[PDB]
């Protein structure tokens, strides 16, 4: 069957402490309103 | 044989003697059409200076949802000075300009329509030879 | 003095320029991906020169509003003209053609006068905002307005009055007293005629009266011209095709041999988008001096020596013309 | 369920105590587009170019 | 690679203890830089050892040998004016320190 | 623009000093001076550009200040929409408010 997954899965990036700012990432991602196979 | 800009745009054939043209492959830029976000989320999109049937290609058509030209077919197609508009409806009024567009369009979120603006409303003047106003 | 003269001369002022937007990418890096990459280690120079454009570009219709948009009411003329003698044929719009304009503003229209190379390397045109039917519409409002009601359409509900009457008024804002017009009628309506003839046959036979807006326009297709030829020079490398360079050595060479074009032509870009900011602050003093003009030579009489022509100030009436405007006094 | 992975690029939002609360797509919908451009999480009224 | 993770290998060298509320260059791990060490009420994460800034220079750090939270910023800058008559009238001046 | 190449292996001036020998370093340093240079001189030139606009608006403020506050102005639409009786100053952060 499949599934829908909305907002799911982001993860850290990196390690380094960043505080209360917008950043650009460019890395693998879920992408948002995907659809998730169920078995 | 080249331009008085220097650039080429005739080449003769080296098999079959004949003269052809060289034409620059099509581009453009891309806008965003947006009522302001803290009211709704309905957006348009305006290509510059090409003709909406050949914008299934121009740009690649690969997007989970595309970017509000659906898998750009379907109604709300109208073609200006500016270039091709989706996201829209025309309408026959005219009312005042909230966001230009060009030569003399201008579009609104009332969805979203496009119209052509008006000058103001019309005003006649009586003129004689013996007549004043106080 | 003994006797009176009454004459008509005539002022030029421009008002907005041409809107054109450049590429950056494609200016610089054709369509290969390794200068890109190549580029992306300058930091956003780029976004600071489409920012400077964009800006540059909203302004001229910001001028053209300010301009030509001082009523809320679009006035109609009378089909029926009996002025007391006064013949007002060579201003009024013209019926009979699908333009909708006077002889004047034809005879103005047709004074005024690397295509695909611009269409190449990442150039474009913007088209305005308001079409010249638009602006003509606007200009006969104002006459229609001006003629009909005088100065009382400027600062609330128009008022109407018959033309005499108002110019015996005018006469009275300067001096002579009202029953010196009401004895010379004929041969004031005679004069003004003369010399609206005389304006008409003085502009159609000396070509160099237009001369403000085609040094404008001289000027763009010059700096335009010189931006596209300094795509052939070498600056050091030992080519100027990219295609050449990287078909002839290994990448590590290609490296520098592509870094002197790229900061060449970064240089002509910073020169060229630096000299059009300079130009646009000059247009829009002059817009701000014609806006200036328009509000208070139009809309009332003049007490400032030398202002609104050369003598003392009656009346004045605007025209259209291709980025400007025309004044007759 | 199964899910998969692909290169994309996002723009996140961090807070004071530093926790990803918040993170916007830039390929969805023009108006992700529109405000991966601007970097903001509100767009005000008017025609931007992408 | 150079240093982009917590180190491994190093060569030889000799650590020393650690000071605060004074100007000193340190050299952390290879790290070079200057400036004065403080305490910070907020707790990095447990996964978190750098801190940067908009410019891209470094901010806090957690030492190598013992697990703290500590801030750098650059001993104090400012500018310097001189206010003086002329000097054909006298030779007294009087400075101003920037803020 | 404190965080670009311009070409160098780095954008740390210290990381740069810690791995090699004077004479590849200067030619590194080279670099970086030369695109911060340029960067401030654009800034500079911006700059000049805005504050000349300003001037010019400055002094059409103060023209206006003197004509209307202090007498009647028979110009049209200087002071006001119609004709001209009197108005008053107020004051605003970086500029001027005026009632007519
Ligand atoms: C003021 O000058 C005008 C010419 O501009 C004079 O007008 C002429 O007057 C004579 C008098 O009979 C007429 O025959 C002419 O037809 C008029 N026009 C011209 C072009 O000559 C006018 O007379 C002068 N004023 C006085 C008081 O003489
Ligand atoms: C107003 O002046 C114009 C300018 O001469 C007059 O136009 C002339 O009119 C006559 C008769 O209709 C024609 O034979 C001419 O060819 C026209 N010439 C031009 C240049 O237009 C017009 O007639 C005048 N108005 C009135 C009511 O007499
Ligand atoms: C999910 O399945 C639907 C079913 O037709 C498909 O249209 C869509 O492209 C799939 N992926 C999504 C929604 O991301």
């Amino acid at each position: 069957a499949y599934t829908n997954s909305f907002t799911r899965g982001v993860y850290y990036p990196d390690k380094v402490f960043r505080s209360s700012v917008l950043h650009s990432t460019q890395d693998l991602f879920l992408p948002f309103f995907s659809n998730v196979t169920w078995f | 044989g080249r331009d008085i800009a220097d650039t080429t745009d005739a080449v003769r054939d080296p098999q079959t003697l004949e003269i052809l043209d060289i034409t620059p492959c099509s581009f453009g830029g891309v806008s965003v059409i947006t009522p302001g976000t803290n009211t709704s989320n309905q957006v348009a999109v305006l290509y510059q200076d090409v003709n909406c049937t050949e914008v299934p290609v121009a740009i690649h058509a690969d997007q989970l949802t595309p970017t509000w030209r659906v898998y750009s077919t379907g109604s709300n197609v109208f073609q200006t000075r500016a270039g091709c508009l989706i996201g829209a409806e025309h309408v026959n009024n005219s009312y005042e300009c909230d966001i230009p567009i060009g030569a003399g369009i201008c579009a609104s979120y009332q969805s979203i329509i496009a119209y052509t603006m008006s000058l103001g409303a019309e005003n006649s003047v009586a003129y004689s030879n013996n007549s004043i106003a106080i | 003095p003994t006797n009176f003269t009454i004459s008509v001369t005539t002022e030029i002022l421009p008002v907005s320029m041409t809107k054109t937007s450049v590429d950056c990418t494609m200016y610089i890096c054709g369509d290969s991906t390794e200068c890109s990459n190549l580029l992306l280690q300058y930091g956003s120079f780029c976004t600071q020169l489409n920012r400077a454009l964009t800006g540059i570009a909203v302004e001229q219709d910001k001028n053209t509003q300010e301009v030509f948009a001082q009523v809320k009411q679009i006035y109609k003329t009378p089909p029926i003209k009996d002025f007391g003698g006064f013949n007002f044929s060579q201003i009024l719009p013209d019926p009979s053609k699908p333009s909708k304009r006077s002889p004047i503003e034809d005879l103005l229209f047709n004074k005024v006068t690397l295509i695909c190379a611009q269409k190449f390397n990442g150039l474009t045109v913007l088209p305005p905002l308001l079409t010249d039917e638009m602006i003509a519409q606007y200009t006969s409002a104002l006459l229609a307005g001006t003629i009909t009601s005088g100065w009382t359409f400027g600062a609330g509900p128009a008022l109407q009055i018959p033309f005499p009457m108002q110019m015996a008024y005018r006469f009275n804002g300067i001096g002579v007293t009202q029953n010196v017009l009401y004895e010379n009628q004929k041969l004031i309506a005679n004069q003004f005629n003369s010399a609206i003839g005389k304006i008409q046959d003085s502009l159609s036979s000396t070509p160099s009266a237009l001369g403000k807006l085609q040094d404008v326009v001289n000027q763009n297709a010059q700096a335009l011209n010189t931006l596209v030829k300094q795509l052939s020079s070498n600056f050091g490398a030992i080519s100027s095709v990219l295609n050449d360079i990287l078909s002839r050595l290994d990448p590590p060479e290609a490296e520098v041999q592509i870094d002197r074009l790229i900061t060449g032509r970064l240089q002509s870009l910073q020169t060229y988008v630096t000299q059009q900011l300079i130009r646009a602050a000059e247009i829009r003093a002059s817009a701000n001096l014609a806006a200036t003009k328009m509000s208070e030579c139009v809309l009332g009489q003049s007490k400032r020596v030398d202002f609104c022509g050369k003598g003392y100030h009656l009346m004045s009436f605007p025209q259209s013309a291709p980025h400007g405007v025309v004044f007759l006094h | 369920y199964v899910g998969y992975l692909q290169p994309r690029t996002f723009l996140l939002k961090y807070n004071e105590n530093g926790t990803i609360t918040d993170a916007v797509d830039c390929a969805l919908d023009p108006l992700s587009e529109t405000k991966c451009t601007l970097k903001s999480f509100t767009v005000e009224k008017g025609i931007y170019q992408t | 690679e150079l240093l982009h993770a917590p180190a491994t290998v190093c060569g030889p060298k000799k650590s020393t203890n650690l000071v605060k509320n004074k100007c000193v260059n340190f050299n952390f791990n290879g790290l070079t830089g200057t400036g004065v060490l403080t305490e910070s009420n907020k707790k990095f994460l447990p996964f978190q050892q750098f801190g940067r800034d908009i410019a891209d220079t470094t901010d806090a750090v957690r030492d190598p040998q013992t697990l703290e939270i500590l801030d750098i910023t650059p001993c104090s800058f400012g500018g310097v004016s001189v206010i003086t008559p002329g000097t054909n009238t006298s030779n007294q001046v009087a400075v101003l320190y920037q803020d």
